[PDB]
């Protein structure tokens, strides 16, 4: 009623104004904790009804923030799980209770998601290896955390030109001792005559196998599909989503200018058209595998995932 | 022989009709007329009925739904015991299956016409109707576009495609069939509908497809398919002299490999050249 | 206008000769009926004379032809002071310079004929005398091969070039304009006369060229090329449309990269695509 009125107003400004909260598990962690407090105090006769309820405030929170499909594509996995639940059952007063052991079963999979990453980390660095990664994500950091446990190898962090994230993952990887070596991203293809392989994570697979991710990361995977490196994408599932790339044209997510070219330059501010997109876009014949928690898979691959994960009558919301 | 005569009075009364959905109209009003209370002397009747329409009809899209409708006839007499019943409930799930093909060319039109943007150039070879489907969705929700079509040089169709896209009033223009690599540079995206999907991803197609999708691929321009379900066939060619010579008649057919097609275009979804083969192999040849 | 109708009778009266020997034949017999003792007032002459020749025929071998012969007559001007000595001497060097054109066909079949091997497939685009010249002189060393000859749609001369292969009794196949890529898996070997090249070695040439030499990069296939002296010109283009537009007049030309070309054939030699880049900066424009 109200708590659930107040708290949905505050999860969209939240989502409008900036990023709230940091990291996307705790996120995701709210956003099936709203789903599951939207759906424990309603009244409904058929699930149609709160499919087109589901659906009426996932279309908010995706007008919330576009570029931010998180809550979207869980949204859509929760909208999968009670048309699986309603099949089910179909072929009807239990049906609540099932959808609740749902939702905390996919909370018990999303919190071990990370060490699952890690459990499976070991097959994928040897000793005296380099390591190429752009941004900053909690996954591979601590994909590298770990993987220097028992393995002795190199990491290249290639700082982010709007806002420098990789200084903050070199001081934490550097403090495990994993030999780091900072650079700017415009020496990439200057460094990839070197690099054995590129381990970097994303923000968003699309549904082709394609991905969203931070930005300069495309040049990346060009400059390693032009030496042949294998491209490690270390993602979770929350991060899919079956939103093409050409639809709409709402791809890249723009920020203000003042990292680019700051307000102290002069009267040359007026005459120049400065853009900042902090997203930038992969397509998959630059990549070469993913790495979920339920292991890894080819880019060739994510359809299934997309067949088993969503509903392509949900792609809409 | 019956059966040609119908497929030809099914394929001639509407020009705006592909062949293999009148071959699987004919299979079906075959299997109505059979009568045969048998299930190898029913395979037999509709193996004789397949190698009749492909010895007519050259297309591999009339072999790949003749392959379809026999899968499907195997799982309908795989299902049911009793062939009494079975009889109607293949008949009953045959019309069900034309009610979905019939309703294919929409899912295409409504699916695929979101990736096309604003003042782009669409490169487009010979006559089909997914291609004139889509591209009359696409602007059905005001979008502009250039278009170039190629000339179709053994059967002037592509000549035939600008003259139905100028009726339409969108900006068409005839080029050469041999200069589908002079246009590729301003051409930022190429859609060319396929009439024959193999199993690993490429297709085949006309004889000036393939090497566009080479042309496709130096130039790094997404190469986009569209193809209905009843296309696809279980076939492997390695190289473009693998193709059975019974769909080459100066050839009039080739083979596009997967790793030069960008996406597909099927009623089950914008899917990547990867699936039909799990759709392949989850339909059992 | 003398001059267009003493180029129009030097090349009617050969139908085996090519177009620049006779723009610079119809430049030297300009040079030599002008009589105007003036430096600029001989160049400005030559230069209306090439513009006449250009206006008349489109191709870029007579452009290139006259650019060669303008820096061929500054270069007479700019040894020799005085103008009465040197307007003999240059008549002396274009007749000498014509003599050594005249020739240079046969330096391409006796130097270019080796390469092919026996049992080959070659592949060739539309009429041209340098490569049925390099085609009988293989023939006349007792070689076997079959031939793969490109349709040319625009002008049915790769169909003429058949016709006259055929009365030379060697396999020679007719493939369609658009069956280039269907091809390029049996021509372990493509040879394509050019009628311009550029400074960074790439070549200008008709619109067939370019996409077959881009089936020649991703087929690996390797893609040679004959063309002479005179067909060397002091152009850069950087796309498909970079190309003057008064060499395209449905375009009749294009351009092919000097990455996707294996190697080139001059009367200088069997020479590097780089080559010509030394040779067009050591004649100075």
């Amino acid at each position: 009623g109200s708590e659930l009125s107040e708290r949905i107003e505050s999860f969209v400004e939240t989502l409008k104004r900036g990023g709230g909260p940091r990291s996307s598990e705790e996120m995701a962690r709210e956003t099936l904790g709203l789903l599951r407090q939207i759906i424990t105090d309603h009244r409904w006769s058929n699930a149609g009804e709160l499919m087109e309820l589901i659906r009426r405030e996932g279309r908010r929170m995706t007008a919330a923030q576009p570029s931010e499909t998180t809550v979207g594509n869980m949204v859509r996995r929760v909208l999968k799980i009670i048309r699986e639940e309603y099949g089910r059952l179909h072929g009807y007063a239990q049906l609540q209770s099932n959808i609740i052991e749902a939702i905390n079963e996919l909370l018990v999979e999303l919190e071990g998601t990370m060490e699952n990453i890690a459990a499976q980390a070991l097959e994928h660095i040897h000793s005296n290896e380099v390591i190429m990664t752009i941004g900053f994500s909690r996954t591979v950091e601590a994909f590298l955390k770990e993987a220097a446990r028992k393995r002795k190898f190199h990491v290249i962090v290639a700082e982010c030109a709007p806002f420098c994230q990789g200084h903050e993952m070199a001081v934490n990887l550097s403090k495990a001792g994993i030999e780091t070596t900072v650079m700017t991203d415009a020496a990439i293809f200057a460094v990839m005559s070197r690099v054995n392989k590129v381990i970097i994570g994303t923000k968003t697979i699309l549904a082709n196998g394609a991905l969203r991710a931070v930005t300069g990361t495309h040049t990346l995977a060009l400059a390693a599909k032009h030496h042949s490196t294998p491209l490690i994408v270390c993602a979770p599932m929350f991060k899919l989503s079956p939103q093409f790339p050409n639809e709409e044209d709402s791809f890249h997510k723009f920020v203000a200018p003042e990292e680019v070219l700051p307000f102290t330059e002069g009267d040359i501010l007026e005459k120049v058209s400065v853009h900042c997109p902090v997203f930038d876009y992969v397509p998959p014949e630059l990549i070469t595998l993913f790495i979920s928690n339920i292991g890894g898979n080819a880019p060739s691959y994510i359809y299934r995932l997309m067949s088993e994960l969503y509903h392509p009558d949900d792609h809409v919301l | 022989k019956e059966l040609i005569e119908y497929f030809k009075s099914q394929m001639k009364e509407d020009p705006d009709m592909a062949s293999a959905v009148a071959a699987i109209r004919t299979l079906l009003e075959f299997l109505k007329r059979d009568k045969g209370e048998t299930i190898q002397g029913l395979r037999a009747n509709l193996t004789s009925a397949i190698e009749t329409l492909c010895g007519v009809d050259s297309s591999v899209a009339v072999s790949s739904g003749g392959e379809l409708f026999l899968r499907f006839i195997s799982l309908a007499s795989l299902e049911y015991s009793d062939y009494s019943k079975c009889k109607k409930i293949m008949i009953e799930r045959g019309e069900l299956f034309l009610r979905r093909i019939s309703l294919s060319r929409n899912k295409i039109a409504d699916l695929c016409h979101t990736f096309i943007k604003d003042g782009a150039t669409i490169l487009t070879h010979a006559y089909s109707r997914v291609v004139l489907r889509v591209l009359e969705a696409a602007v059905a929700a005001k979008k502009r576009f250039s278009v170039y079509v190629t000339e179709s040089q053994p059967d002037l169709s592509g000549k035939k495609m600008a003259k139905a896209l100028c009726h339409l009033n969108v900006p068409v223009t005839v080029v050469l069939d041999a200069a589908v690599g002079y246009i590729m540079e301003k051409a930022d995206l190429v859609i060319v509908g396929a009439e024959g999907v193999v199993e690993n991803g490429g297709i085949i197609n006309k004889i000036g497809t393939n090497q566009m999708a080479v042309c496709a691929k130096a130039q790094n321009k997404p190469f986009y398919v569209v193809a209905e379900s009843f296309k696809f066939v279980r076939l492997f060619p390695l190289n473009q002299q693998d193709v059975p010579d019974k769909f080459k008649y100066h050839p009039w057919v080739d083979y596009t490999a997967p790793s030069l097609i960008t996406l597909l275009f099927t009623d089950l979804g914008v899917l990547t050249p990867s699936a039909v083969s799990d759709e392949l192999i989850k339909l059992y040849l």
